RNA sequence: AGCCAGGAUGUUGGCUUAGAAGCAGCCAUCAUUUAAAGAAAGCGUAAUAGCUCACUGGUCGAGUCGGCCUGCGCGGAAGAU
């Protein structure tokens, strides 16, 4: 999981969901479009 | 609500137990209990149950929206099953039912036999196939989800221990 | 006719008998010898002087089996087919050459109404002058 | 002795990619780690191998009762595979006169020369599992060079006259050049192997392809790697044919006065090019 | 929002045709049928077969959706007996 302070909604099928309050985003078949900070 | 629209309707051959919070579902090869929480009012009013977010809890919706999708689950898993099978990829890797222990012929210098627990009876037609039989939705996969990631789909061959629904994407090297 | 499975109408002029690389596809979606098609259409392609691209559709069943539709030539290469060259959408409205009279789209239209329900004469005139006006082409009668 | 490795997989996966016929005779017993049976068919017996020892038993049972069914139905296809080899052998595979081991490779033996079907044989190199058992099949499956069509030299350019010359030593000398390997010592060396015919040491062997004379040295044998002076040469020995002026790949080693080969076919094309370059001015002179 | 569900089909959409064949990119950017379809969004990809968006054409049978303004909240937030 990369991390930075933006989550930016960038794949164009991309699941936001607050898993423990940090804020990581769900592509499908893409693991590079996955962040977590924000 | 779309689950406030959603009832669920028990069949003959499933009887349940309302001691109102603790309810114990009798059913036809086992015992789907589930000890909820205290937001739902429960009653299984003359065939179809009824469900009822409790006042305080108004965020029981969700808490009993579980609960609706929950017990439809329960009296359907209890008499029919899952059939969750597995498809081994591996090179000379195979799989062998018995008893209740599942070999894995997995790449090591020491085999791995590990028991499996009540609420399951595992099956293997051939050594890259596995079945696996159960009532509880949650049990169907534990026991399976833990096989897999001893063994993740390698996207680079397509190595690996995979579900018999589930599709990788494999890669290619392009370097060499 | 039929549904989901497979309905894509591909095929270029019938001088060429290997099936062209892109076309083969079309070709390789349900399992045909590929020969089969090459000797279900030559015994009327032996009706025509080549260079058009012709039209045929495909069209599967059950097991191994098929199916194929056979029309005319299409109007759109048959406005390039007099007027000698084949591309001419350059520039569409800022070129002004090149000019034929709607008699003779309705005879490369009766062809057309002896052979499908669709493309109808008096609706694709003016589609057979929007394929000119693409074109960069003239019309008047 | 490996995971994955299926006999009957195999030699069954030839008749879809390879599209040849192949009927297998020495079959398998072990689950691959506890391996100790190689089915031999013909006999009908099974090895016993070394506990782990390099070489000590060949002990012949019987079947094990494990594997009582699957040498069944696979002999069976066995003692077919004489009824569609020759015709005479096709009325006793109905009739049951008896398919015994020595007679059926009568006709599997003329199996080879045409070859339609290869002789399969499961086993281990490394475990010491199969290598005793392999050396009977190659006196029995595999041709010898007098059983062979021997040296058919032609003639060289005035008739299409292919003549089968003699197997024994009582023909013209014949030879062939390949595998011509060098050395600090002589210079160059070959790895010939004579067909038929004699030769003692020293004469004027040609190479009559391509019109040039030599005369024939201290021929030497090897164990693969060391020097053993072979003087006299006899039909069938493969040896050095040593102090060879000129020589190419495939011409003839021949006295005059004899039969004459002119053959050279499928001549290669290496194809990656790269260009070396030297270190010193000094190297490019070497 | 999902299961059935056609992805109605003129066309090869040029150019330059080697494939730039709706899926590389510049100019057009009409539509034969319009109760469902654009000379077009990605993946499959040299091109396409596979899979969709397009209208949800038939079922559920009620609410639902994208942004503007504020009350507060989370992440951003790592230091040295």
């Amino acid at each position: 999981m990369k991390v930075r302070a933006s989550v930016k909604k960038l794949c164009r099928n991309c699941k936001i969901v607050k898993r423990d309050g940090v804020i990581r985003v769900i592509c499908s078949a893409e693991p590079k479009h996955k962040q977590r900070q924000g | 609500s779309r689950v406030a629209k959603a009832p669920v309707v028990v069949p003959a051959g499933v009887d349940v137990k309302i001691n109102g919070q603790v309810i114990t579902i009798k059913g036809k090869n086992g015992e789907l209990t589930r000890t909820l929480n205290d937001a739902v009012e429960v009653k299984h009013a003359d065939n179809t149950l009824t469900f009822g977010p409790r006042d305080g809890y108004a965020d029981g919706w969700a808490q009993a929206g579980t609960a609706r999708a929950l017990l439809n689950s329960m009296v359907i898993g209890v008499t029919e099953g899952f059939t969750k099978k597995l498809q081994l990829v591996g090179v000379g890797y195979r799989a062998a039912v018995k008893g209740n222990v599942i070999n894995l012929s997995l790449g090591f210098s020491h085999p791995v036999d590990h028991q499996l627990p009540a609420g399951i009876t595992a099956e293997c037609p051939t050594q890259t196939e596995i079945v696996l039989k159960g009532a509880d939705k949650q049990v169907i996969g534990q026991v399976a989800a833990d096989l897999r990631a001893y063994r993740r789909p390698e996207p680079y061959k397509g190595k690996g221990v995979r579900y018999a629904d589930e599709v990788v994407r494999t890669k290619e090297a392009k370097k060499k | 006719a039929k549904k989901v499975q497979a309905y894509v109408k591909l095929q270029v002029a019938a001088g060429m008998a290997n099936p062209s690389p892109p076309v083969g596809p079309a070709l390789g979606q349900q399992g045909v010898n590929i020969m089969e098609f090459c000797k279900a259409f030559n015994a009327k392609t032996d009706s025509i002087e080549k260079g058009l691209p012709i039209p045929v559709v495909i069209t599967v069943y059950a097991d191994r089996s098929f199916t194929f539709v056979t029309k005319t030539p299409p109007a759109a290469v048959l406005l390039k087919k007099a007027a000698g060259i084949k591309s001419g959408s350059g520039k569409p409205n800022k070129d002004k050459v090149g000019k034929i009279s709607r008699a003779q789209l309705q005879e490369i239209a009766q062809t057309k109404a002896a052979d499908m329900t669709g493309a109808d004469i008096e609706a694709m005139t003016r589609s057979i002058e929007g394929t000119a006006r693409s074109m960069g082409l003239v019309v008047e009668d | 002795d490996r995971m994955g490795a299926n006999f009957l997989k195999v030699v069954n996966q030839i008749k879809t990619r390879l599209g040849a016929n192949p009927v297998p005779l020495q079959l398998a017993i072990g689950a691959e780690e506890h391996f100790t049976g190689v089915v031999d068919l013909v006999k009908m017996k099974a090895i016993n191998w070394n506990d782990a020892d390099q070489g000590v038993t060949f002990e012949y049972e019987d079947i094990p009762a494990d594997m009582v069914e699957l040498a069944n139905e696979w002999h069976q296809n066995l003692i077919e595979s004489a009824a569609e080899a020759s015709e005479e052998l096709m009325e006793k595979y109905l009739g049951g006169e008896e398919l015994t081991e020595a007679e059926i490779k009568g006709a599997l033996r003329q199996r080879v020369l045409n070859n339609e079907i290869i002789l399969v044989t499961c086993g281990s190199a490394f475990k010491n599992k199969g290598v005793q058992a392999m050396l009977d099949a190659v006196i029995d499956y595999l041709p010898s060079p007098v059983d062979v069509p021997a040296i058919n030299g032609i003639l060289d350019d005035g008739k299409d006259t292919p003549a089968e010359r003699h197997a024994s030593d009582d023909e013209p000398f014949s030879a062939l050049a390949f595998k011509i390997a060098t050395d600090p010592f002589v210079g160059n060396l070959t790895f010939f192997r004579v067909y038929s015919g004699v030769v003692n040491s020293g004469d004027t062997v040609l190479n009559s392809v391509k019109a040039a004379r030599e005369r024939f040295g201290r021929i030497v044998q090897m164990h693969a790697n060391k020097r053993e002076e072979i003087k006299e040469v006899r039909a069938g020995d493969i040896a050095a044919a040593i102090g060879l002026k000129d020589v190419t790949t495939g011409d003839t080693l021949c006295d005059p006065d004899a039969p004459i080969i002119l053959e050279r076919m499928e001549f290669p094309e290496p194809v990656i090019s790269i260009a070396v370059e030297p270190k010193t001015k000094a190297d490019q002179e070497k």
